[PDB]
Formats: structure tokens, C-alpha cells, sequence
């Protein structure tokens, strides 16, 4: 893969959850890796009136992911990704498997698919 | 004597520690109680020949079961028991024995059923 | 196969394993081959928080592992492969199939299912 | 996407329905994008007397409809298309799914059934 | 497409039916269209002894034929297709689907279903 | 289809049946047309003890031949195929389906399913 | 084919049986063609702890083998084929089908499925 495809700017995160009082499942996520990314649709997708996704299954990815490979790292179930863009409203995916491109070992690539967009999401916790 | 967790059944370890190991010498040990019987094809197959597991089909109920009222309560435990063994091949007067041929069962259950009993 | 391919050094083991006390089964792992070996991925996997394969098919392969072909070896049901690299943790590779590049017999590929890639995982017994 | 492609006229509505008196459903469409857009089919279509279409399984597209790219847009599931053309009967598309051409985010392709095509049919609200 | 393609010669007809007094249906066919076409196979036929087709699945097209888009004809469900030949036998095409060959609408393509091939085929209604 | 490619002749035949009187039923063969011919396997076959093909679903066919299309023959269900070699026993065919190479009216190519090669084969009926 | 191929040496075998007193089968095989062949693998093999092929479905065949085409020759069901090489230990291979490699008649393709390979393996009858 060549430098200048990295056009977008995401953030990583990692998952911690609990219970409501109410019994409500309660999700906050804070950042932990910052890079470029390069990302590319596999699926086409149908939005709500305000962006979720519909889907069975849950997890076909729908967009692959690419960046810098990181040995230091050790993704798991629990990850995420986050991308605010210049006009486009902030955008949610969520990691379903991960993948070298090969054993190389140089660049580390997720399947993902893409939960919300509007100007409602939160934003990651720093 | 033994000492049993309960007073009027065992769990699978149990069998697979004091029915099927002391009766079956062809196992040295190797009555391997499992969760179920799930990753088979390639997972469990590598195991040494011959092996047994004992692992839980589902666990029911034979009758009422209505937790907390003062009635009898009554459970079921659905467990299988599967073996593993070679074959021998004799090749006697210069012919093999089929890969398929008949193979000996009466005398595994018969042996079985006595030690239950 | 071109030289230059085989990056990765592994050591193939065979499976000892025995009953526990408590019923539980224990699995012992011997060194009996080393050398070069080159790798290839073939299908996404998902991680557990500590990098243990989660899926279910087990008769699934992922990874292809391809070395110089031995005729005075008779790989079989119980071997493994193991691995043990510069940075990135160590990983356990279970084989679950064998076959010839071609009737030439001149290189052994197998087809491999990933199982573990952690600080905690063991060395193989020498 | 060269330029030349884009050779037909289409306006993109917004559906409003209610109930009438009866218990019978109303629709309403009014446009709300007008502008250039490229078609092409992608299975074939089967037509009764008036030229209402005839599938069952309607989650599945038949036209693919490119136009460009809007980041102050958000298209949803409530989304129609229209199209008046120079000798041939208006027709009306329903929109399944949407997709960028890539996250390069310059064309917008749409995913559509083919629904009417006869002289009777209702021209969008304006 | 090519002028020289179209070397066959076919007329479009319409089907009208109503019921016997047996109460058997009785079928007529009206010309409607002449001009030229291309045929194209695609599944191999089973003839009975006085060439009428025997498929299951009905539905199933086997002749591709092109011809003119005309903006003017709105072709349905009742559509059929007639073929007489220089020495071969007449043919009986039933129309099962439509499809522009682009949507530069410029030539008419039918799925279609051999029906008939015989000396006693009926000739359309003039 | 060039010329040189038929390399071998091949008899077609029609089928006629009874009843014995034990109830076993009877067949003959009777030679009708007369050529040459291009064959090409599709499907492996497994050969009983005196060669009679063994396989389910007969209407899968295996060898496919080519002849020059006749616009005077009405090939149907009944249809059969007998062949003599040079040095290789006699080979029946039965024809599955027929269909033209192109509309173009030249060449007619049948779907053929073999069922018996071995000496005592009856040869067809002159 | 080219002549260079062929690298392999192996042995035609058929298969007669009989029943034990105990009942169970006995096989004995007996050497009838000798020639060069050439070998091709068709899918991935696994091993016993003594090279005895583990697979369900037997009917799928593993390794393709072709010689010369003889017309004095008729492969049945009950064929086998034997090799054995310079270091690797023998095999024995079970014929499933078989195919010419064109109507040309020049060169007889085996389908086979391996069974054995160890150095008890038993060697044919000559």
C-alpha cells in the first residue's frame, strides 16, 4: 500500500460497560490509538431517519480498515473506531476480526461495520 | 470405601472416575469427562488412541418441577459415554482384512452393564 | 518457492497428554523438528482479551505454513507448530492437514488453525 | 464517473403517509433534490397491463442510480426517485440501500426497485 | 449491436382467451408488431415426439431476443412471439421478462420460453 | 466448428418398445441417419464389471456431440446414439437434450448420457 | 502430455475377496499393468498416527493419475493402484471413476482416493 491512500483521520478505542440502576446497559469508550487510515465500503448500507444501521446478523463487515501494523498492540473483542471529517457528520464502526495483510507484518488491517452517523454521537473520551 | 459428593447421584467426573477407569484396562486412564461434545472433527480427534469421554447431552426434567412449593422435585441428566478404538488386521494367507469389517460391541456393553450393576 | 520467502522460524511438536486427578485432561508439547518456514493468512480472526482464537469449525484452517519437504517424516493428527518471533508474542499454530506442493515431493505444506498469541503462553518442551 | 455519463433528469422525494377514514393507507412525495444522474439496470423487469412491477422478496435492487456527492444530505429509508423523460412514460424508483462510490466521498450511488412506468402517474409535490 | 445480426424475422403478438362451454380455455393471438431480430440460446430443449417443450420451473427463459426499443409499446405479461422460417418448422415464444440493453434506450430485449415447433402451429391472427 | 474435428461416425437411432408376456419389457433399436461426428467428455464415469455406466440422476449428461444441424429431423425423447471404433468396443449414447450451436441454423449438438461399452452389445437395427 | 512428465512408476491391481471363518473380509490384490504415470493432488490429506487416510464420503476422489490410453483395457469398479519409491514409504490408491483425456483416445485419467502409507503396507500379488 502506497503513502497517499491514508486520506482519513480515526481514533481507537477500547470498551468499558456496566448496569444502569434501571437495569440499562450503560457503554463509555475512551481513545487509545491515533493514526491515518485508509478505508474502503465492501457493503452497501440503509439508514434510519437518523443514520443507525439496519442489519441482520450484526456482524457482516461492511468496511475495511487499514493502518500501520503495531506488534506493541493486542486488539481484542472490545475495540472500536471513530472518524470526525471536515463537513460529514462523525461516524461509528465497530471491529469485528482483524488481519495482517500479510505475514510481513507491516500493516494491520480491521473488518468493520459502520453503526452511526450524526451530530448527536458521542465523542471518544480522552 | 469411596466418598461421593452427594448421597444419590454422581456427576460426571464421578462415572468417568470410578466406572469406566477401573473396569476398561485397554485405557491407561485417558476417561476423559468433557463439557460436550463440540470441537470433534480436528480438535478432540488427536487425543490418544483409545479414549472415552463423558460429557452432558442436555439436562431435563421427568415429571413436575416447580421450584419452591412444597412438592417433590424431580431432574434428569442426559450424558453419552463414546469410545475410541484402532482396528486389527491379521492379514492372514497373504490377504489383508478389509479397512470395514465387523467389529466386536456385545462384549464392551456386556462388560459395562456388569460394572454398573 | 523462492528462498527469500521463508522469513519465519518455527519448531514442530508432537502431543503427549494425559487425565489429571481431577478428571481434567493435560496436554504435553515435544520439540522434534526446526528450520525455516513461510506463512500465508488466510482468513480473518477475532481475538480474546488475551488473544485466544475465538470460532467454532474448527476443521477450519487459516493459515498456510509451507517447508522443505522430509520424506523420513509422517506427520499425523497430533502435531502442532510454534513459533516465536522478534517483537510480536508468541503463537501456537494447531495443523489439522498436510499436502505435497505437488508428486514433485520437493516441499510440505500444511494448513493450520491459530490458537494462542500471549506473554503466558508455553515453550515448547525440548 | 466521467461527465458525459450522467444523461437523465431526476428528482429525489420524501415520503409523508397517513391513514384515510376507510383504514386505507395515502402517500404523499415531494420533492426535495433535482439534478443530473446516471442509470443502469441490473436485472431484468416483468410488467403487468399498466406497467406496475411484479416481484416478490422487494428487498432486492433492479437500477443503479449515481449522482453527486452531498455531505449535508442524509438519505434514509423513506427516500423515492422520480423521473420525467422526453417520449417515455414517468417513472417512479423506491431507494434500498445507499453507498459511496469510496470514502472518497465525491459520488453518491443509490440502489433501486423499478416500480411504475404508465401515463397516469402522480408527478412529486413541488 | 451490429445491423447484420439480425437475421430473423418475428411478429409480436397479443393473447386473448375466454372459456369453452366444456369449460376448457381457449387461447387467440393478434399480430402486432413486425420487424427483424436476434435470437440467442441459453438452455438446452427436450422435444416430445411433435416438438412441445417440457420444462419444470416454467419461469426459466431460454432465448434471448433483441430488437428496437420503441418508446410507444408498453410490453406485459400477455406478450407472446411468432416465427416462421425459411424451411424450419414455425416456433412459439413466450415472453417471460423485459430489459432495455441500456438505459440509453435505444433496443428492447425479451427473455423468452420455446413453446411450439411443428407444421400445425397455429398462425397468428391477422 | 471446423472440418477436420469430426473425427468420428456415429449412428442415430430411434427407440421401440413392448411388453413380453412375462411382463419384462423390450426394447429396439432401428438406425435412422447416418454421419460424422465430434465427441467431448463432461463428466467422469464409473464402469460396472462388463462397462454399463452406474451413476444416479440419469438425467445428467456426460459427452457432448456435434453433428451438422438438419432442418428436416424432429430429434425428440426417443432419440439414441450408436458408435463403432476401430479397436474399442461399441458405445451406446442417450440423448438428454438437443440444441443449436447458434440460431444460425448450422450445427446440432445433442447432450449425451453413455450407458454401455462391452462386445455383446446389439448392434442397431438396419 | 508431454513425455517428461510421467515420473512416477506404479502397478494396476484387482481386488478379489473373500470371507474368514470369523467372518470378517479378506482382501488380495493382483499386479496386471505396469508403466510410468504422472500424479497430481487434488486436496489436503490427514494421517492416523499410521498414515491411514481419515475422511467421510469416500466417493470424492484426492489425486489424479493418467497414463496411456489402451483399448484392449476396461477399468471397472474394482481397481486399485500401487507405487512404490525410492525413499517415501508405498502407497496404495483406490480408483474412483475414469475419464480420456479428449475423445483423441490417447491417454486413460484416473480419479483416485489414497488410503495408505507406511512401511507394512502390504505389496501386490504378482
Amino acid at each position: 500500500m502506497k503513502i497517499k491512500d491514508r486520506k482519513h483521520r480515526v481514533i481507537v478505542c477500547s470498551q468499558k460497560s456496566d448496569v444502569d440502576d434501571n437495569g440499562q446497559l450503560l457503554i463509555s469508550r475512551t481513545g487509545s490509538i491515533n493514526g491515518w487510515a485508509a478505508i474502503e465500503p465492501v457493503k452497501a448500507i440503509r439508514f434510519s431517519k437518523d443514520g443507525v444501521s439496519m442489519q441482520k446478523d450484526t456482524f457482516q463487515p461492511t468496511h475495511d480498515i487499514t493502518m500501520n501494523y503495531n506488534p506493541d498492540v493486542n486488539i481484542s473483542v472490545s475495540a472500536w473506531v471513530y472518524e470526525h471529517r471536515l463537513k460529514s457528520p462523525p461516524r461509528w464502526f465497530k471491529v469485528i476480526s482483524v488481519i495482517n495483510v500479510d505475514e510481513c507484518s507491516q500493516f494491520m488491517r480491521l473488518r468493520s461495520r459502520l453503526v452511526e452517523s450524526n451530530d448527536e454521537v458521542e465523542k471518544p473520551v480522552s | 470405601k469411596l466418598k461421593l459428593t452427594y448421597s444419590n447421584r454422581l456427576t460426571l467426573p464421578e462415572i468417568a472416575k470410578h466406572i469406566v477407569s477401573p473396569t476398561f484396562h485397554e485405557l491407561e486412564g485417558r476417561a476423559i469427562p468433557v463439557t460436550g461434545v463440540e470441537d470433534d472433527k480436528e480438535g478432540q480427534s488427536a487425543i490418544t488412541k483409545p479414549f472415552a469421554l463423558v460429557g452432558l447431552r442436555i439436562g431435563d426434567t421427568s415429571g413436575p418441577a416447580e421450584i419452591g412449593e412444597n412438592s417433590r422435585i424431580n431432574l434428569r441428566d442426559d450424558f453419552i459415554i463414546e469410545f475410541n478404538f484402532n482396528k486389527d488386521r491379521y492379514k492372514k494367507g497373504g490377504a489383508e482384512t478389509s479397512l470395514f469389517s465387523y467389529y466386536d460391541y456385545e462384549s464392551i456393553r456386556d462388560r459395562l452393564f456388569n460394572a454398573m450393576v
